[PDB]
């Protein structure tokens, strides 16, 4: 009745609502989102100069494939506002010019994605960038460098693709087609699975206790098991953490979970952490520059039975905080995901697949082949495998084109990264 | 001094549960002899236990039950295939060679050990093989068949009025509990990982019911309970709980799974962590039927029932191991002792503390 | 990698902070928030217009008292701002000068609040708007009318404020002090009690079933039960839909609860709606403007037990949307709460008080005369009892000064609005 | 024609609960002159319940529990305030002035009842005074103490090998359920609001264990079911339960606290629908117990329970009531009817058919 505090949370909006239109239907609005304008209040076209500027006063921006270059130079010198971030991402044949224009505009995260592609593709494109590719590994280092010494590494032939089937798991390698080099049988049932850093690791075993844990690359390496039983638990690898994350999952007692634990490969430990939520079981995980997200699976309905879910939810592994996004997916279901870039490319239903980017709010929709698919991304392809014995194809992200690329199992049951 | 018992069959070793198995039987052997090289087994009496009769086995099981168990071997899964889903045995639990003659010694130590104990013959028994606790009545729930443990307590009522059963394992004993969950001769204290557990069971609010209404005691845990800690618990609640009830007889079921680095579990105990909790029950000089449940990773499980038998006898052993039959599995620590993991326990004081008071508030309505 | 649309969240942000940032430091900040001035681009004072500058650019506004007028012509005739809503709010002796205020400026809020303080204090302060308090009801109104005829109703005496002790409830009066017109035993133990348009309603019985509900008023007129059998529920009226609600509470398996339940006077009828975010126990109810304000109470901690809560829920009654406040209340524990104007004045522990409005995210704290005080608002004033039998004290809102004000009950259970 | 028994007792009227008491067993008295001013008393056969013996209850109960009730008068609460709280007797159910005398009625007409329906004497056997189902072994729960359900379909199973017990009511029968959850013997099919509601018990998931793993049906149920909607769910449930199962006698537990305006429950049934399934369950000609159970609106429960005994009689009663002993009570309406409230029904058709479907999956495993 004397004294309070008056914060008005909409402020903001009507203050930006209120430029928008006065100024679209008629300095300040990009002196506040851009340094470089600040200080001055060629480089650029006028067709990007449009973005730009529809950028600064309404932040409605879509791309097509053609402007990336000059969205990321002129986000790169006008403004370190978030259009630069989302435009470096999105860059993240082509390696050899990326390289160079990470190099040129110091983006510390284009740079290790085109050295990752440049690396993995050096035999096929055979001064101190060539430096960094040797230093980062490698398949004919040696004689690629002949076409110093010591700045030079080798990890022989990583698995660039797993797949368990029928009860085997198969190594498919990629070489620039498809190849199958490493085989190696399981006497167990497979929960989930996951690939970290060029080796697998199975969660699973019998229904009631889905705890064993097995690093099989001589195989059958036992690792820590988990502390709880839960049936298609998502599965997630960080090694930016070097942690392997166990999110969600449904109790043997027909109960969703919303509990999440976390492994270390270097400590060998399994360590609870923030709960989710929602409680959800067989979504589809994606881990995104260390955020997970969890996508569809199941939810409760009628207080005893589950529903398809479509809802998303991201664990924030840095500050270990779980949230809800406020919308909603497309679909809803048995869903398969695959990170690729900054992007996941989700598959459910039939002839259905969206590219959706978490950070932001939208989905998109590419056309398949109209024939249970499961996508898997590599360095730089993606890959999708018929649930049922053409057994692969390569999907071009640019045109959409799906193109059939050797199998020898019946039954796919897991395609991990 | 205190006369202690032991039950132990070679052939237990030859029980291969199947390709991929969590559960190890031959581990018991593995240890055996670490009684043996140390030399615990001459100031010991060692025994094997004997075979089990199906009338036996039928006095807390059905009929039916055991009669499929005894019929089932693993040429004939095919005749007897619709009755393995109304029994659950076959693929959590499945069937292998001579299942039968596995539970004819798992059980044959503990009912003709409590026989040894319930009588004046020994304040100590020790069966290794039994320690099955997750057996329903007609039912196989986890990797166990016939409860040994629920007939050992039968049998032990005969003789004693009140009987403790102390759990101590990373698993709620549903079999032991839900055999006693409506009477009040047994109270079965259960220290047990809980959360989305295996059993599912063993709720703090699971205090019992009927007569035996309170008369089950559960003291639920999180991962990677550190030694300090579960010694701590235990020695005030055990004591508490025999106060306030007089046991005659306790049953500790000692499950090695409880060890860190176990291959199925997620507790942190160390060896002498472990064997803190039987000498805290053997200060209070009452018969202890020891069954020996869990023991899947083989080198700690060894160790630690190998110790569990050492303080049993009250007698010393050095920590390094002498070159046994199964050194290279000791790898190249040779130690006797395990050093306990690095993980975090999840059992903070508060929690301790008020599941501590909820367990006294419970016990004070003790008639 | 084609097409995707890219919305900024943080636009509004960004470009916000940067306005306050460059204005502050060095047309269309204020056009973007009043329709006034942006029609134009001595009524007001230089101080009020700090103040208003204040908020069209930076949105922080604090009041002192004595210019609440000033808040209230200005920002009705400069701007239709959330600020107006807000002095507005605040404004609902003095009774006389708002009801012309309110009637000059159009405000349907304030009138209403204005209209009943001067039919309730029409007897201490003996054109158009004579007609509308005689008109809305009335204790003399034929004494006043003389100091038409037809435009005059009563509603006898109505119970300004009930109060359960020890078990009869004691049916107080407010006379302009305190009286003791009414008494009336109950053989039942009352969980809860929620005096609604001056007729008292408690739910009650055993504890494994305290769903009975009376209407006492002969007395123990039943009403229809509710659906859940739950202890420390929240129950609070909104007479705006004519339902009285039960929110939260904790079952008899000692496990807190988030189901939400209506009632219907006119239907008699009980109605389940959407659950509560996160269950709590013993909250302290507050409606405002058809809102429900659950406060404090007890909420799941241990996985077994229970802490005390300092979470504040919102159940939207016109949506029937649930959601939990970002921010925290300054206390936890045992709580009790009571409606005044658009103020919630919240009282719990000892010597503790704090004024919270829950349209925005402020507490204010008034020193206590330093003694389990319960809270209950009148008409125009505040009435604090202390739990055991001076047994009640007036709480002046401007000064903060406790006035010692007829007491027949040794304990003091429920103090009824 | 099919032969119906009665039993009634007018003492019963004079048990008074007490202050404030949501249950009125006089209310049955107030239901006994409608069956005589219809005139449905000549074609009928009428008995009163005669006192049951403590020895009687002490089949499904215990004898201590017994015993305190028995010795438990209003004068001498002082001497027996300790066991007042082991019992749960004095608060939630106080007790009143001959509280085991009411008891030797409300039990007496079941297990009497029982006696001629397994016997050759009636297809159709009546007790109003009856319905308790919230009785524990050894406690009572609810406003319930001896447990005249459980003891009746225990005098039943000499008799006969299948008993289904149906419960038509809005709470959970805990008594029968408990009292037969481990065993194959009695099937019991419970139709009750769930939630959070007073019982606490009967989930979906809870369809039994031990020998008696598929022998426990629960249908969940929300606050508000129409009568279509309640009809519709019945026929089906109760026929297919039947035909997987071959009861021998079916006990119906009828609690007119599921009518619509009831002073605790929230259910929306009529008179009409309330009558359609003691008929639907007389379409499949078994022996039929008839519990009434609950009644808490004293008109609405009169007019329904004479009612249900105007269908076991096969007759037509007009719906103007006529001039009755409280026939003030009854108001001006003079309707032998209720007209539903305008609440609304929670239960979703997609839900009511979910749960269908999981009781048909679950009878599947009938053997
Ligand atoms: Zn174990
Ligand atoms: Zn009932």
């Amino acid at each position: 009745f004397v004294n309070y505090t008056f914060k008005d949370r909409s402020h903001s909006g009507r203050v930006a609502q209120g430029i928008m239109k006065l100024c679209l239907e008629e300095r300040l609005v990009l002196s506040a989102q851009s340094c470089f304008f600040r200080s001055m209040f060629q480089d650029v076209s006028e067709s990007v100069f449009q973005l730009l500027v529809d950028y600064i006063y309404h932040g409605t921006v879509k791309l097509r494939a053609e402007e990336l270059q000059e969205i990321y130079e002129v986000s790169d010198m006008y403004q370190l506002t978030s259009l630069f971030e989302e435009c470096s991402r999105f860059l993240a044949g082509n390696c050899l010019q990326v390289m160079w224009l990470a190099d040129r505009h110091s983006d510390p995260e284009l740079y290790t994605a085109a050295k990752h592609c440049a690396k993995t593709h050096l035999a096929q494109l055979q001064h101190r960038l060539l430096t960094d590719i040797i230093s980062d590994g490698v398949q004919n280092p040696t004689e690629a460098i002949e076409a110093l010494r010591t700045s030079l590494k080798e990890i022989g032939e990583n698995v660039h693709i797993y797949l368990i089937g029928k009860s085997l798991a198969v190594s498919l390698h990629c070489a620039e087609s498809i190849s199958v080099s490493g085989q190696n049988s399981l006497c167990h049932q497979i929960t989930a699975a996951c690939k970290h850093g060029g080796d697998l690791y199975v969660v699973g075993g019998s229904i009631p206790r889905p705890r064993r844990m097995w690093k099989c690359n001589v195989d059958w390496e036992w690792c820590a098991p988990l502390p709880r039983d839960r049936l298609q638990h998502t599965l997630v690898s960080v090694p930016g953490k070097d942690a392997i994350y166990s999110l969600g999952g449904k109790t043997l007692q027909d109960t969703l979970s919303n509990a999440v634990i976390y492994y270390r490969v270097g400590d060998n430990v399994w360590t609870e952490t923030t709960q989710l939520e929602v409680a959800v079981s067989g979504a589809a995980g994606a881990n995104l520059n260390g955020i997970i997200y969890l996508l569809g699976g199941e939810e409760n309905d009628l207080d005893f039975f589950t529903k398809p879910s479509r809802l998303i939810q991201c664990f924030d592994t840095e500050t270990d905080k779980c949230h809800v996004k406020p919308y909603v997916l497309p679909f809803a279901g048995r869903m398969h995901a695959a990170v690729h870039k900054d992007l996941v490319f989700i598959v459910a239903e039939g002839d259905s697949l969206v590219c959706y980017n978490p950070l932001l709010d939208s989905f998109t929709r590419l056309c398949l082949p109209e024939a249970l698919w499961k996508i898997a991304s590599c360095n730089g392809s993606i890959y999708v495998f018929r649930d049922r014995y053409a057994n692969t194809y390569k999907l071009d992200p640019a045109t959409s084109a799906v193109t059939v690329t050797k199998v020898l199992l019946t039954n796919l049951q897991f395609v991990l990264a | 001094k205190k006369k202690v018992c032991y039950y132990y069959d070679g052939d237990i070793g030859n029980y291969y549960y199947g390709q991929g198995h969590p559960m190890k039987p031959h581990r018991i052997r593995m240890t055996h002899n670490l009684l043996l090289n140390y030399g615990l087994y001459r100031k010991m009496e060692i025994y094997r236990p004997h075979k089990a009769t199906a009338e036996e086995m039928t006095k807390y099981h059905s009929d039916e039950y055991i009669k499929f168990l005894r019929s089932i071997r693993p040429d004939n899964m095919s005749e007897y295939s619709k009755q393995m889903q109304r029994f659950n045995v076959g693929e959590d639990c499945p069937v292998f060679d001579g299942l039968f003659e596995f539970c004819q010694l798992s059980t044959g130590g503990s009912v003709a050990g409590a026989v040894k104990l319930n009588r004046q013959q020994t304040d100590m028994a020790v069966n290794w093989a039994g320690g099955l606790h997750h057996a329903k009545k007609s039912e196989a729930s986890g990797f166990c068949y016939v409860n040994d443990i629920v007939l050992a307590i039968l049998e032990l009522l005969k003789y004693h009025q009140r009987v403790l059963y102390i759990d101590i394992d990373i698993h709620h004993g549903d079999g032991v509990e839900e055999a006693f969950y409506t009477t009040d001769r047994v109270m079965t204290v259960s220290f047990h990982k809980y959360g989305e557990y295996f059993p599912g069971t063993g709720d703090l609010r699971d205090i019992g019911a009927g007569k035996g209404k309170y008369y089950a005691v559960n003291f639920p845990m999180r991962d990677g309970i550190d030694d300090e800690s579960y010694g701590q618990i235990f020695k005030p609640i055990i004591s508490k709980v025999m106060e306030m009830y007089q046991p005659s007889a306790v049953v500790l079921q000692c499950g090695a799974d409880s060890l860190s680095g176990d291959r199925l579990g997620c507790f942190n105990l160390t060896v002498k962590g472990h064997a803190k909790c039987v000498e805290v029950v053997k200060t209070f000089n009452l018969p202890l039927l020891m069954l020996g449940g869990g023991g899947y990773t083989i080198r700690n499980v060894a160790r630690c029932w190998t110790y569990e038998t050492a303080v049993a006898l009250d007698c010393e052993i050095p920590n390094e191991l002498p070159y046994n039959d199964y050194f290279e599995y000791f790898g190249p620590d040779f130690k006797l002792h395990i050093s306990p993991s690095n993980m975090t326990n999840q059992n903070t004081p508060e929690y301790m503390e008020k599941i501590k008071q909820r367990l006294f508030e419970n016990l004070r309505m003790l008639p």
